[PDB]
C-alpha cells in the first residue's frame, strides 16, 4: 500500500521542483 | 425530464510566439489544419489555483485514455509552449477557467491505461523573461514611471489605479526582469500587482472595487462559511494600518466567472456584508470527484475605489 | 560538391502521413498527400508549427527537388532525391518507397 | 456535386507541375528537357562480335 | 505470397523445369508457397534441425508406442493451422489398420489468393512511355492523316451502294 | 553431473520453450486477422434468433452454441454524486453512466444430443462416435484462443443483442459431482468507445522519426555492413549515385 | 491475405459502427426534451391510487406497470459526530439521501394487458407471448437510466419524486421459464433560454471570445471567406467595404 | 501413452489415490474509463490458476 | 528444473580515509578480522538514484532483523564513514550497483521487527571538502586547466574529451571547493561533468559515444516506452541549439551494468533508434516488490563523439 | 481514498510555509 | 453552385498568368528560370588581398 503513497509524495516533490525551476533565458 | 450532469471543453492550438505587442492567447488556438483538437468525453481531473501575487497561476490536468495521434502531436512540440484553454459549466454553458502555456507534459502507460499529466503556467514565460532598463531622475511623476514598465511587460491591461500627482522624491533605475522591478515599487507605495488569465491588475491594498457576485444557499453554496487566518503567520502590530489582516472561507460550485481581484457579498444567516477575494481554487472530477471552486476571503477597511 | 548519405526515409502509405524530422542538426515537419488521378506523392516543407509550409513540390524519381530552393535561411542545404533499388524503369509508386520495398528515398549532406 | 470538383481541383494541380524541373512526365518530359538539345533514344539493336 | 525457391512436388528436388527451359524458379501462386511450407514443416522431425531446436513435428512420440487415435488427429491438425494464412479445414479421413500397425489420414486445406504490391523486384515494368517521332514527320505532318482519310472516304463510298 | 545428464537438461529447455512458440504464435495470428468475427448464440436460438445463426459460414462468421445455459443475468450500473448544503442537508450534481457487464453459466456435456455442424465446436467431431471425439477438450482450446486475442465478442440473447464486450474470466471445473462433462462459466464487460480512400481519410500525425532502420546509416551505427549491389545496370548507377549521393564515410 | 477479405472487415467495421448511431442517437434525443415525464406503479393501484393513473396519457406522462411486484423497501440514513459536543448544539447532524429498491417480474404470459400501460403500447390482444412483452420491459428500462431521467414513484403509502435510478439486475434462470426477474435501485435528487423578462436574474459567462464560425473566426482557421447571396449587391457594397471593411 | 515414457531417475511422476476436483480459471482486467477510439490494446492477461483437491 | 530467482550481498568494510592519492573504495573492503560482514539471506528494500550533475548518486537500504554484532559494529564508527558495496542479479551473477560511504544510520526496533536505516553518498565526502586555489594569465591553453582542476578533485578519470586547441580569454581565479568551479566551467563550454560509482566523467553535451545496450522483450523490457518531457520546465528559444531538450523513458528488469552517460538502443515495435541515457533509479524488494530498473533517456542532435 | 492523502500532504506543507515565514516587522 | 464552379475558372487563369515571364515573382519565378537549368545566387563572400 506504501506505492499509493509514494507516488503521491513524488508528485508534490514534482510541482516543487516545477514551481522553483521555471521560465528563465539561462 | 433530465438532471443537472457536468460539461468541459478543452483544447490545443499552435505554439505560443512572443512579439512586439500584447500577447493573446485567443488568437493562437487554430491549428494549421485550421480547428483545434478538441477533448469532450474522457475522464477528466484538474486542479487550478489562482492569487494575486508575482507567481503565475498556474493548474494541473489529468487525462486518460487518451488516442494515440493526440498523443503523437504533443511528442512534438515538446521543446514548444503550445496554447491551451479550458471550459467547465453545467450541460448549457462553459465559461473559460484558465488559459496559458503547457509547462510540462509526461506520460505513463503501464498496462491497462494510459495517464497523460499537465502543467499549465498562466503567462510564465512573460512574466520570467521580460528585461527591462530604465532610469528617471528627481521630480519625475510616479504615474509616469508604473506606466512605462507596464508596457515593458507586454500584457494587456486588465484594471490600473493611477498614483495621481505623486512624484519621484529619489532618482531611481530598473533592470532585470520587469516583473520583479514592479512587485518591488508594490511594497513601498501600498499597491498590488498580479497578473491573472493574461490580464495585468493594479490595486492599492485595503480598498476594493459593487455586488459583482452574491453567495446564498440558493447560489448553490457548499457548507456554511468559517473564519480562517488569510496567512500562515502573524506580524507584529503597533497595538500602514490599511493592510489586510483578516479574511473567511467559502466554497461553491464551479464557477469561472470570477478571478481574485473581484469582490462578493456574502449572503448566509451566520455572517453577512461585503469582502475582497484573494485566492482560488478549482477542482474538477467528470466521472467521479468534486465540481467546485473554494475562495479565501479578506475584509477590507480602505475607501471604496 | 562532396556529399555524404545521412538519412534516409520510409512511408507506410497513409494518404495523409505527416511527422518531424532532424536534418543537419536541424528539426523540420513533413507532409505527405497522395493525389489519386496523377498518382503521386505531394510533399510539403516547413518550420516546426509553421502557419503555413514553405516549400510545396511533387515527387519524382532522379530530380533535385530541392535545387531550385537554395536560397532560404529555412531549407536544407544538401541533396534530396528518389531513385530505384530495382529495376531502373519502375516509378515512384503509393506502397513502393522505402529501405526495401523498391525506392529508396534519401537524403546526403555536404561535408562541411 | 462535390466529389466531381475534387478531381479538377487534382487535374489542375498536376497541370502546374508539368513546367518544372519535377514533376514532368511521359511528353511533357520531352518539352522542358528539350530546350536543352536531349532526345529521348528509341529502339536499339544490340551488337557484338 | 511468400516467395521462395519453387520445390518439385513430384521428386523434392528443386523444380528446375522441363528440359526445354531449364533454370530456376521462384514459388509466386500462394498455393505453390503453401504446399512446400506445409511439407517441410510435417517433413522435419521435432528437434532434428540445427540452429533451431523448435522447430518440427514430435513424431517419436507417437511411432512405436501405443496412442489413441483420436489424440494424433488433434496434432496434426494443430500444425496446420500455425500457417496466417490458411482459412480452413475441410475434411478428415483418419483411419488405422491394426494388422500391418499403420495409420494413414486425409484432409484438404483452403487458401486464398492475394495481388503482387509492387513488381519493382520481378522483370516487368507496367508502363507505355511514348515513342519518338521519325524523320521530319514532327516539323511538316503526317502521310498517314490522308491514308486514314482516304480509306473512310472508299468506305463511305462502299456503304451508300447496297449490298 | 555427467555429460549424459547435459541432454537430459537440454530437453527441457527446448521442450518447454517450443510449448509457448506454439501458443504465443498462435495468438500472433489472432489481432492479425480482422475479417473474423466470434458470435456467441447464450440463447433464443430456437425462438426467432434462429435468424441470425443461418447467416454464418464456418469461415468468417463463426458461432458459439453451448449444450446448455443454466443462467444469464445482465447488469448495468450508474453513479450519483453528492455535494452537502448549509441546511444540513445533501443535494445532487450530474450522474455518470458505468458501462455494462454481463455473466452467463454453461455446460459441454462429452455426450451431446444435438450435433449441428453448422456449431463451430462441432467441426470436426464425429457424428457417430461422439465420446472418442474429446469434445469436452475441445471446446477450451477455442474459449482460450478469442480470450487471450482480446476478440470483440458479439453475444446474440434471446431478450436482446449485444455488441463490443471483451470477456474477463472463465472457469472450469470437472467436479466428480457429474463428470464426462465440464461446468463453465464467463463473464464480460461492455468496451464501450493504412488503406482506404484518401476522401475519406483526414490528417494523421506520427511525430519524431529517426533513421529508418531497414536501410544504411542504422548499418554505420549498428557498425555493420552495406549491402552490395546485384550488378544490374552497373556504369550507369554508380557514375550518378557516387556523385549525386556519395557513400557514409 | 486477398482484397475478399478487405470487403469482409468493411462488413465488420461497417455493421458494428452501425449499432452506436442506433443506440447512441436514441439517448441523444431523448435527453433534448424535456416534457415527457416517466412514472412508475408499484403496488399502491387498487388502494385508490387509480385516481391518479387515469390521468396518464399516452404521449407525455407516460407509466410503467409491472406484471408482479414481490417486495419493496425505503429507508433513509442520518449521521452525527461521534464525539461528545461542547453543548444546544443540535446542529451535530446531517442527512443522506433516501434509498428504494424493489423486486418485480415481466411474464410472456400476462393476465392483465391494460393498453394505457406503456409496456403494452402495441401489444397483440389474443398472441401475447408473440409480441415478446419482456423485450418490450427491457428496451424501456434501459433507456430511461441511460437518459437520467428523475422517476416518480407511486407507492402504498407514500408519493417520491426526483429519483433517479443508479441500478438494475435481469436474468432468466432454469425455474421460472418464459420471464424474468427485475430489479431497481433509486435514490432522492436534491435539484436546485426562453423566459419571462419579470423572472430574469443577472447572470455571467466569463470571459468570451469570437463566437462561431464567423467571417472572422473563418480566417484564424483559414478556411476560405463564405460568397455572400446576390440577393442585393448595390446598397451594402458601397458601405460594408467602407465602414465594416474586411479581415485581413 | 505418456505416462509410460516416465523413467524413475529424469522424469518423475505423482499419482494420487484419488482425485475430487479440479478447477482450471483465468482472468483479465481492462480500462474502466471510456476508451478515445480501433484502440482494442487496452487489455491485459493475467496468471492462469489451478487447483484441486486428493487423498 | 529451477525457477528464475533473485539474489543479492551487501558488504561493509572500513573507514575511508582521504589521502594524497586518487581514492578506490575497493580496497577499504576488507575488515580489521579480513573478510567483511556480509549479508545475503535478510529482506531488503532499496532505492538507488543517479544522475549526471554537480550532486553525487544517493541510494536508501533497509533490513529487517539484524544481528546485534553487525548492529554494535556500527553503534561504533558513528563518527566515521564506513564503506559499502552493494550486489544484485539473477541465481547465476551479481553486478555492482552502487559504492560509496554510509552518511546516515538509524535503529528503531518496536516490539516485533528491528528496521536498519541507511543514507548512502557516491563520493561525497570528496565532492564537498575538495579545496582549490589557482589562477591562469591570458592565453593559457584551457585543456591544461582542465586536467590541473580534476587531479585536485583526487578521483579516477572514467572518461574525458579534451578541449583541443582552446586558449583562455580572460584571466581566471578558481577557489573553494573543486567541484563547484568544474561544474561552472561546464555552463561556459558546453561540456558536463558528473562524479558516479567513484569514476570521473567529462562529456560534451548533444553528442553522445557504439549500441553498448538493446532494449526489446528478449532483453526483459517492462511495457512500452512513453515519451516523457527531460525536464520540469520550458525554456525560452529562438524560434545553443545542440543542447538536450527532447527524451523519452523505458523500464527494465534490475542491471547493474548500466550508466548515465552511456548509450543504448531502443528496438520496439513503435520506437526505434539511439538515445543518452540521462537518469537511472534501482528498486528493489527481495521478498517482496520490484526488481527493475527505470531509465531516462535524452535525444541526441549533436556530432558522433 | 487519495483524498485522505492530500489533506496529509496539504498540512505539511502548511507546516513548511510557516516554518519558512514567521514573525518579522515588514 | 456558380459561385463554386467560378473559382475553377478564376484559379485556371491565376496559374496561366504565375507562369508567363511578365508576372512572374517570388518564388514562381525562381521555378521559371529553373526551367532553364540556372538558379538564383545565395550570401556571397568577399575576396581580399
Amino acid at each position: 500500500l506504501r506505492n499509493m503513497v509514494r507516488a503521491v509524495v513524488d508528485e508534490n516533490n514534482q510541482f516543487n521542483f516545477n514551481m522553483l525551476i521555471q521560465g528563465g533565458p539561462n | 425530464m433530465r438532471a443537472m450532469e457536468r460539461t468541459y471543453t478543452l483544447v490545443i492550438g499552435r505554439p505560443v510566439v512572443i512579439g512586439e505587442k500584447p500577447v493573446n492567447i485567443e488568437k493562437f488556438a487554430n491549428t494549421s489544419k485550421g480547428d483545434a483538437y478538441e477533448i469532450k468525453d474522457l475522464h477528466i481531473e484538474f486542479n487550478v489555483k489562482k492569487d494575486n501575487s508575482k507567481e503565475p497561476n498556474k493548474g494541473y490536468v489529468t487525462v486518460y485514455n487518451l488516442s494515440d495521434e493526440v498523443v503523437n502531436y504533443l511528442s512534438v512540440n515538446q521543446r514548444e509552449s503550445l496554447a491551451v484553454m479550458l471550459h467547465a459549466g453545467y450541460n448549457g454553458d462553459e465559461k473559460l477557467i484558465f488559459s496559458g502555456t503547457v509547462e510540462y507534459v509526461e506520460d505513463d502507460f503501464p498496462e491497462e491505461t494510459r495517464t497523460t499529466k499537465f502543467i499549465l503556467g498562466d503567462g510564465t514565460l512573460n512574466l520570467t523573461t521580460a528585461t527591462t532598463a530604465r532610469s528617471y531622475r528627481k521630480g519625475t511623476p510616479v504615474n509616469s514611471v508604473l506606466n512605462d514598465l507596464i508596457a515593458d511587460l507586454k500584457l494587456p491591461k486588465g484594471r490600473v489605479i493611477d498614483f495621481g500627482n505623486q512624484t519621484l522624491q529619489t532618482s531611481m533605475a530598473f533592470t532585470g526582469n520587469a516583473s520583479q522591478n514592479l512587485a518591488n515599487l508594490a511594497k513601498n507605495t501600498g499597491s498590488t500587482f498580479s497578473v491573472q488569465d493574461g490580464a495585468v491588475y493594479w490595486t492599492k491594498e485595503g480598498s476594493r472595487f459593487n455586488v459583482m457576485f452574491e453567495i446564498s444557499e440558493e447560489g448553490g453554496m457548499v457548507g456554511t462559511p468559517t473564519p480562517k487566518q488569510p496567512s500562515s503567520s502573524k506580524k507584529l502590530i503597533k497595538a500602514h494600518d490599511i493592510k489586510e489582516d483578516v479574511g473567511m472561507t467559502v466554497s461553491t460550485l464551479l464557477n469561472g466567472a470570477i478571478l481574485p481581484e473581484s469582490t462578493v457579498y456574502l449572503n448566509t444567516r451566520y455572517h453577512k456584508g461585503f469582502y475582497k477575494v484573494a485566492e482560488l481554487t478549482h477542482r474538477g472530477g467528470y466521472e467521479t470527484g468534486d465540481w467546485i471552486t473554494e475562495l479565501g476571503l479578506v475584509e477590507t477597511r480602505g475607501e471604496l475605489i | 560538391r562532396t556529399v555524404v548519405r545521412t538519412f534516409d526515409f520510409e512511408l507506410s502509405g497513409y494518404p495523409d502521413e505527416t511527422f518531424r524530422v532532424v536534418l543537419d542538426s536541424v528539426t523540420y515537419e513533413l507532409r505527405f498527400m497522395w493525389n489519386e488521378r496523377d498518382e503521386s506523392w505531394f510533399m510539403s516543407l516547413g518550420d516546426i508549427g509553421a502557419q503555413r509550409p514553405t516549400i510545396t513540390s511533387k515527387l519524382t524519381c532522379y530530380s533535385d527537388i530541392l535545387a531550385p530552393y537554395r536560397y532560404l535561411d529555412n531549407v536544407p542545404d544538401g541533396n534530396l532525391y528518389l531513385w530505384p533499388l530495382g529495376d531502373i524503369r519502375t516509378r515512384a509508386g503509393r506502397f513502393n518507397i522505402g529501405p526495401l520495398k523498391g525506392i529508396q528515398m534519401t537524403y546526403s549532406s555536404l561535408i562541411e | 456535386f462535390n466529389e466531381r470538383e475534387y478531381q479538377l481541383w487534382l487535374l489542375m494541380g498536376s497541370v502546374y507541375y508539368a513546367q518544372t524541373m519535377q514533376g514532368a512526365e511521359g511528353i511533357y518530359l520531352d518539352d522542358l528537357l528539350g530546350k536543352r538539345g536531349i532526345y529521348r533514344l528509341g529502339k536499339t539493336r544490340s551488337t557484338g562480335t | 505470397q511468400f516467395k521462395d525457391l519453387l520445390l518439385d512436388p513430384l521428386t523434392g528436388d528443386l523444380d528446375f523445369g522441363t528440359p526445354g527451359d531449364r533454370g530456376m524458379r521462384l514459388a509466386l501462386t500462394n498455393q505453390l508457397s503453401l504446399r512446400q511450407r506445409l511439407y517441410l514443416r510435417f517433413a522435419i522431425w521435432a528437434g532434428d534441425w540445427y540452429f533451431d531446436e523448435t522447430f518440427g513435428f514430435p513424431y517419436r512420440t507417437f511411432v512405436g508406442k501405443k496412442t489413441v487415435k483420436a489424440v494424433l488427429d488433434g496434432r496434426i491438425k494443430s500444425e496446420v493451422r500455425q500457417e496466417p494464412d490458411v482459412l480452413q479445414i475441410t475434411d478428415f479421413q483418419s483411419t488405422m489398420d491394426v494388422v500391418s500397425r499403420s495409420y494413414k489420414c486425409f484432409f484438404t486445406v483452403v487458401t486464398a489468393e492475394g495481388e503482387e504490391i509492387s513488381l519493382a523486384f520481378v522483370g516487368e515494368d507496367e508502363y507505355q512511355y511514348p515513342t519518338p517521332p521519325e524523320s521530319n514527320v514532327q516539323l511538316c505532318g503526317d502521310e498517314g492523316v490522308i491514308i486514314n482519310f482516304k480509306n473512310k472516304l472508299y468506305y463511305l463510298i462502299n456503304f451508300r451502294l447496297p449490298k | 553431473i555427467s555429460p549424459a545428464q547435459q541432454a537430459q537438461a537440454d530437453k527441457r529447455a527446448r521442450d518447454a520453450a517450443a510449448a509457448k512458440r506454439k501458443q504465443d504464435t498462435e495468438v500472433s495470428n489472432a489481432k492479425s486477422r480482422e475479417d473474423i468475427q466470434y458470435t456467441m448464440f447464450v440463447s433464443g436460438l430456437r425462438r426467432g434468433r434462429l435468424n441470425e445463426f443461418e447467416r454464418k459460414n464456418r469461415t468468417d462468421d463463426l458461432a458459439i452454441l453451448f449444450d446448455s445455459v443454466t443462467t444469464h443475468t445482465y447488469t448495468k450500473d450508474y453513479n450519483k454524486s453528492s455535494y452537502a448544503v448549509e441546511s444540513k442537508a445533501k443535494a445532487s450534481d450530474h450522474v455518470t453512466t458505468q458501462d455494462g457487464k454481463f455473466t452467463f453459466s454453461g455446460t459441454v456435456t462429452d455426450s451431446p444430443y444435438l450435433i449441428d455442424p453448422r456449431n463451430m465446436i462441432d467441426r470436426d467431431t464425429d457424428k457417430e462416435n461422439p465420446m472418442l471425439a474429446r469434445r469436452p477438450a475441445k471446446a477450451i482450446e477455442i474459449l482460450e484462443l478469442i480470450a487471450d486475442s482480446h476478440q470483440l465478442v458479439t453475444l446474440v440473447t434471446e431478450d436482446n443483442i449485444l455488441s463490443n464486450y471483451v470477456i474477463t474470466s472463465f472457469q472450469v471445473d470437472r467436479s466428480s459431482e457429474a463428470g464426462s462433462s465440464i461446468n463453465v462459466q464467463v463473464t464480460l464487460e461492455e468496451f464501450r468507445f493504412r488503406t482506404s480512400d484518401p476522401k475519406k481519410a483526414k490528417n494523421a500525425n506520427t511525430g519524431t522519426k529517426q533513421t529508418a532502420e531497414d536501410g544504411a546509416v542504422d548499418d554505420s551505427a549498428k557498425q555493420k555492413r552495406q549491402t552490395p549491389y546485384i550488378g544490374k545496370n552497373a556504369e550507369t548507377k554508380e557514375r550518378w549515385e557516387n556523385a549525386a549521393i556519395g557513400t557514409t564515410d
